[PDB]
């Protein structure tokens, strides 16, 4: 083994699609990307995914790649996708809060903001309707926080138990440069599954604001398979560009 | 007997429009936006205006130019580097401008309300975020009436119609009367945003010949015909400097001279002088010269 | 490591439809129908079926067969010469079935509803017609929860969603993982219906490598993608006798024959022993044998 | 002059569109069809028209004949532009009571008719919508009786003045072999505007149910121009195929 820890980043985004089936994988970095591919090549081949632009990929490529085609996809019928539930989008966030409320929207007041980022996006109607996971490449107690400043992705202290609206909302990993997360701690809170090798239990705790279910407990991140890192270093990810997007 | 020669310059076309209107805004992000029409707007002294865009530069320059009192939008991008828009940062940072952000799929749904003269559809998207308290009363919810089969009616976001005054938009090609089609892998949403507007503006690379038209493009691609169009503007690079379509990519280093110009006073207004003071004639001449270094 | 092959066979597909089942089915009219998959649906035993459709000779063969509790449907029409069903006409002067009879486009609309999985969608079409007594209770209003300009709040048919056990739809192109394609001028609503239903059968009338579909047809026909697919039928001549795009056209002097076969116990006996007793490939021969007179 | 029947009730067709501007004329027979053809060669060149099927003219063709397309009109977005309300479509009818209720669907009780004809179709939403006009090649009592079995096209007296929901309504005309009508009499009741030359006002009396409004002062339907005829004989109609829908 030499592992590093991109490649455990790689493999526990794949992981977030285990047992996904036929559904739209929409990876929106670069290491949920290797990892989406990573997963339709190895246990998930009936994954949807896009160029992230309007083509439905048939076979799977190297990151910035193209390969042939099976459908089309134009962002108005991303709406439909989304609508319909068939999917499971991997968002980055500036901040998360420990019921997984996420903000990617901007900081500061909702009419006069202190940074503006690109607002809301999709992450309200991802949220909502379908399986959703976040990458941290960098994780700290600035974006694991105890309050998010504009709830751009709902939380599970949002949903309202009497409202079938709501039933479809289901965060299902966070992955960060340090380990393996969900929101099954009590009360749907913020839980420790894994941490990657090298990564201690106190350097989880001192970079994130609240509490982490289970840190104690938690075990390592699972080793790649010869399979999997042949096809992270030979065939997804042969220019290293996960290293880019991985703190420490 | 002759149908309507739809042929209108630039100017003529923001002469139609008047402060205070609702203007929807097709393309996306840095993708196919009337940016022809959006710099006539800016030598024009319309202003006041609520902008309902799936945000780019078009939102950027207007905001440069304080022309913007509200703002619809699901997103602000210019998609590349430096992908924030300066502008709009700098609009919202010194709270120049009211905004109704929603969720992308909100845009969507607006528009198909205000298309079908409803006052509102029905959606999921909105529920549990801030996009409620962006709204506040002005979005409300609806509910069934029908329960689901657990006996539990759904409380859903009534996504109310985006009425427009106006829709600029800007496609590949079109004839004279406001056939228009679209060439690359996305029409976007402009047909929405034309079918929610009273009236319609569309520039396009080329005008063509009906008959040139529906032989150039599959029958799918032809997304707005003539009761979807009051104006046809001729615009060649008439998106510049974001993409469109086959026509052309995104002038990447245009963009990022845009948008580095927004940092100083000097630079802004060295970049209004040069590429926002004259005609469009004017404008393509500066931007080839930029091209050549 | 392989994506799902969902080839199966006709009597597969209706191997998995059970009685009591709500289906709808594809085409339009005499238009592009699965007219293989119920001709499959004839030969088994499921029924008790709710039909959703826009109706043709789908909706009368299955008429003839007693297989129709309930249907939702826009109109019943063979388009061509003799125009009317007449296994649909002798079920409903009869009583043999329910009918939720509603207008054409608050079909789409229920199929839209259950495709983004909501419990309804407000229309106009409905108000202040008998739809609202084909219905009764079934359908229902809904009020806006915005006022229009006036003051006054718009009440509207609050269109319930149209859920489908399953779909059944004819293509003209598709590979072996539900990838399809239309050929000709109109999809009609083939990709709603399956986006409405659980269970979703495509019949085709070739099944080609998904870089041969892609590369056949524009983008924009590829209407169907993996997700909205379970089983995919290669049928040649499947929508016989409804035309098929750019396949073929319509087959006139059948869609008469069958029509004129309903009239007496004799005839229909007659058109049952020779085209629907047997398999697909005995029907397309004893249609093959027809056409030489 | 030598005009026949059949001629004016093409002209009243076509000038069911006078004033019409740029919307979609959906003539739904072969009168209407050449109608609505003849007022977009004369007064209302920007009416669009289709094939009957997904696509739209650019030119003006000869009934049944094809010609060059200017747009992609399929069944999906005709819906489209029902709810839009750029639209003026002129059904026929079974029956038309008094107040413009309208029958296509079917004779008898809803659950079990005597006659089964299309069902309602598009009827319920196109006259809810937009602009709509009906015509009747055989004038009789039959047609124009006092209660029409089912409602599949709305009439005045469904219309609710508190809920703007029903504020597009607008029962145009209608054209018969004998005349025509409106619903601008009193409460929104069938009126005539013309009778074609030949007919006598007890003859459209003996032909209609219920009393029609301004019978006895209607005037009898203008002559074609000399352009209309041409159009009529030479372009749009040179086989006769108007005689055959036209009784008397």
């Amino acid at each position: 083994t030499e592992v590093t820890r991109a490649e455990y980043c790689a493999i526990a985004c794949a992981d977030i699609f285990s047992g996904a089936g036929e559904i739209m994988a929409s990876p929106m970095a670069t290491l949920p990307l290797i990892g989406a591919r990573l997963a339709r090549l190895t246990t998930e081949p009936d994954l949807l995914i896009t160029d992230g632009e309007a083509l439905i990929f048939a076979d799977t490529p190297a990151v910035g790649a193209k390969a042939p085609i099976e459908g089309w996809m134009p962002f108005r019928k991303v709406f439909d996708v989304v609508a319909s539930g068939r999917r499971h989008v991997v968002m980055g966030a500036n901040q998360i809060d420990r019921h997984g409320n996420q903000n990617l929207s901007a900081f500061g007041p909702l009419q006069q903001p202190t940074r503006q980022m690109f607002g809301v996006r999709g992450a309200p109607g991802n949220t909502i309707n379908h399986p959703t996971s976040y990458w941290v490449g960098k994780h700290t107690s600035r974006v694991f926080c105890d309050t998010v400043d504009i709830v751009s992705g709902v939380g599970y202290d949002q949903i309202d138990p009497e409202n079938p609206a709501y039933r479809f909302h289901h965060l299902h990993r966070v992955v960060s440069n340090l380990g393996v997360f969900d929101f099954g701690g009590p009360d749907h809170t913020f839980r420790a599954l894994s941490l990657h090798p090298g990564v201690t239990a106190d350097q989880v705790a001192d970079n994130t604001s609240f509490e982490v279910a289970g840190l104690a407990d938690a075990g390592v991140t699972r080793e790649p398979t010869d399979e999997e890192l042949r096809l992270i270093r030979e065939v997804l990810d042969p220019r290293s560009l996960r290293d880019r997007e991985v703190s420490v | 007997v002759s149908k309507r020669d739809k042929r209108i310059s630039l100017d003529d076309a923001v002469g139609e429009l008047r402060s205070g209107m609702t203007i929807g805004i097709g393309g996306w992000g840095s993708r196919r936006k009337p940016m022809a029409l959006v710099r006539a707007l800016l030598r024009s002294d319309v202003t006041d205006l609520t902008v309902v865009t799936y945000g780019g530069p078009d939102l950027g320059l207007l905001c440069s130019a304080g022309k913007v009192t509200k703002a619809y939008y699901g997103f602000v991008s210019l998609d590349s580097a430096p992908f924030y828009d300066p502008w709009f940062a700098k609009a919202r940072t010194a709270g120049e401008i009211a905004v109704r952000e929603m969720d992308e799929g909100m845009v969507k749904c607006g528009l198909e309300a205000a298309a079908a003269r409803l006052p509102f559809l029905p959606i999921r998207a909105g529920l549990g975020s801030d996009v409620r308290r962006f709204w506040g009363d002005e979005l409300r919810t609806v509910t069934s009436p029908y329960p689901d089969a657990s006996g539990k009616s759904e409380t859903l976001i009534a996504m109310p119609a985006l009425n427009l005054d106006a829709a600029l938009v800007h496609l590949n090609l079109g004839d004279k009367h406001g056939n228009a089609a679209y060439t690359g892998v996305d029409p976007y949403f402009d047909d929405l945003y034309c079918a929610a507007a009273e009236k319609r503006f569309v520039s396009v690379e080329r005008v063509v010949e009906t008959e040139e038209l529906v032989k150039t493009v599959p029958l799918q691609n032809l997304i707005l015909n003539r009761m979807m169009v009051d104006g046809v503007v001729e615009a060649p690079n008439g998106a510049h400097f974001t993409l469109a379509g086959d026509s052309y990519g995104r002038d990447e280093k245009f963009q990022r001279h845009y948008a580095e110009s927004a940092k100083t006073p000097q630079a802004w207004q060295q970049f209004v002088a040069t590429y926002l003071s004259g005609s469009e004639d004017d404008y393509q001449a500066a931007v080839k010269k930029f091209a050549e270094e």
